[PDB]
């Protein structure tokens, strides 16, 4: 039951600030130190800091000091993080993890880890998808196998959801990651193959869930001619 | 991330770019986990003691869940580091892509947009490539291209290529193709269509 448990994620216009929270539970957090790390869009981790949950003394990498503070609560075993002055390249996940007991020829490594927090910077304001449909033609139907679709556009900030025909149609399904677009918005489609010949009787619909804007969007994809 | 095409079975040795803290393993979409530490913990398959000279992962036979990326940990006057990551993906047979191409729908054409997707279907392995011809030009800064993970079922990947345009540029054109090349094919594949057809 040794577990970090994190707060949940957050949206960030570029200058302003964020607060991430991480909850210790089944040992004794004075007697550890907890380190936070970060982790960018396809990319590798960065070490942002450490605090000890004794004494509460910091050690911060070079590229972040002065603008990132952390400070622990020993009364609530929580320990905190704050990230200033925001930009663009700040849009990563955060993560907290219990960093050696409290000689460093030993070093225990980092045994716990928090679930991570996401935080997305940016200039956009929250706008839910447009769903178009990706219907199945000749173009796209080649013997017995036909692919159809959903391209599900210009929304902010991730994520959707995606299922066909309420759950009851996985096989086959590819719903691929988003690409963040020029304009700030992000952009996908959903994809499935079935037989061409259940085209005349077989009603296929997406199901589109944007929890940020509060928008549902259930699409019927209809066959077209040529 | 570096990555390293491998079977069920096979044994793996990972190279660390003394400096060394620990190795983690990392699942897509998941937090690191500790493999092996200064502290000398981890019997298991992963071990460090390799040879005495650079510091090594080995994973003595890989099973159905060691399929991840791993990555080292290294000090330099306390400040850490994380070395880059090896993905290790699992070989398979050769599969070529099934291609797919869908026009843009007159619901987008009605709000000033279009965008002509092309669907590259189970394949393996992951490196593929799809290039754009508008009325016989070749198109580049136009497109976007997204790849799913390995198929937890069948190790294929899957991949969507994006072409958008403005309506008004749309309009003036009439050719619209896709064109792969992949390993599984022996001459490439051509999936075209005229706008209005």
């Amino acid at each position: 039951q040794v577990q970090l448990v994190q707060s949940g994620a957050e949206v960030k216009k570029p200058g302003a600030s964020v607060r991430v929270s991480c909850k210790a539970s089944g040992y004794t957090f004075t007697s550890y130190g907890i380190s936070w790390v970060r982790q960018a869009p396809g990319q590798g981790l960065e070490w942002m800091g450490w605090i000890s949950g004794y004494d509460g003394n910091t050690n911060y990498a070079q590229k972040l000091q002065g603008r990132v503070t952390m400070t622990t609560d020993t009364s609530t075993s929580t320990a905190y993080m704050e990230l200033r002055s925001l930009r663009s390249d700040d849009t990563a996940v955060y993560y907290c993890a219990r960093d050696g007991p409290q000689q460093v020829y030993y070093y225990y490594g980092m045994d716990v880890w928090g679930q991570g927090t996401t935080v997305t910077v940016s200039s956009a304001s929250t706008k839910g998808p447009s769903v178009f449909p990706l219907a199945p033609s000749s173009k796209s139907t080649s013997g017995g196998t036909a692919a159809l679709g959903c391209l599900v556009k210009d929304y902010f900030p991730e994520p959707v959801t995606v299922s066909w025909n309420s759950g009851a149609l996985t096989s086959g399904v590819h719903t691929f990651p988003a690409v963040l677009q020029s304009s700030g918005l992000y952009s996908l489609s959903s994809v499935v193959t079935v037989p061409s010949s259940s085209l005349g009787t077989q009603t296929y619909i997406c199901n589109v869930n944007h929890k940020p804007s509060n928008t549902k969007v259930d699409k019927k994809v209809e066959p077209k001619s040529c | 991330p570096s990555t390293l095409s491998a079977s069920v079975g096979d044994r793996v040795t990972i190279t660390c770019r003394n400096t060394w803290l620990a190795w983690y393993q990392q699942k897509p979409g998941k937090a690191p986990n500790l493999l092996i530490s200064k502290a000398s913990s981890l019997p298991s398959r992963f071990s460090g003691s390799g040879s005495g000279t650079e510091f090594t992962l080995t994973i003595s036979s890989l099973q159905p869940d060691d399929f991840a990326t791993y990555f080292c940990q290294q000090y330099n006057s306390y400040l850490y580091t994380f070395g880059q990551g090896t993905k290790v993906e699992i070989r398979r047979t050769v599969a070529a892509p099934s291609v797919f191409i869908f026009p843009p729908s007159d619901e987008q054409l009605k709000s000033g947009t279009a965008s002509v997707v092309c669907l590259l279907n189970n394949f393996y392995p992951r490196e593929a490539k799809v290039q754009w011809k508008v009325d016989n030009a070749l198109q580049s800064g136009n497109s976007q291209e997204s790849v799913t993970e390995q198929d937890s079922k069948d190790s294929t990947y899957s991949l969507s290529s994006t072409l958008t345009l403005s309506k008004a540029d749309y309009e003036k054109h009439k050719v619209y193709a896709c064109e792969v090349t992949h390993q599984g094919l022996s001459s490439p594949v051509t999936k075209s269509f005229n706008r209005g057809e």
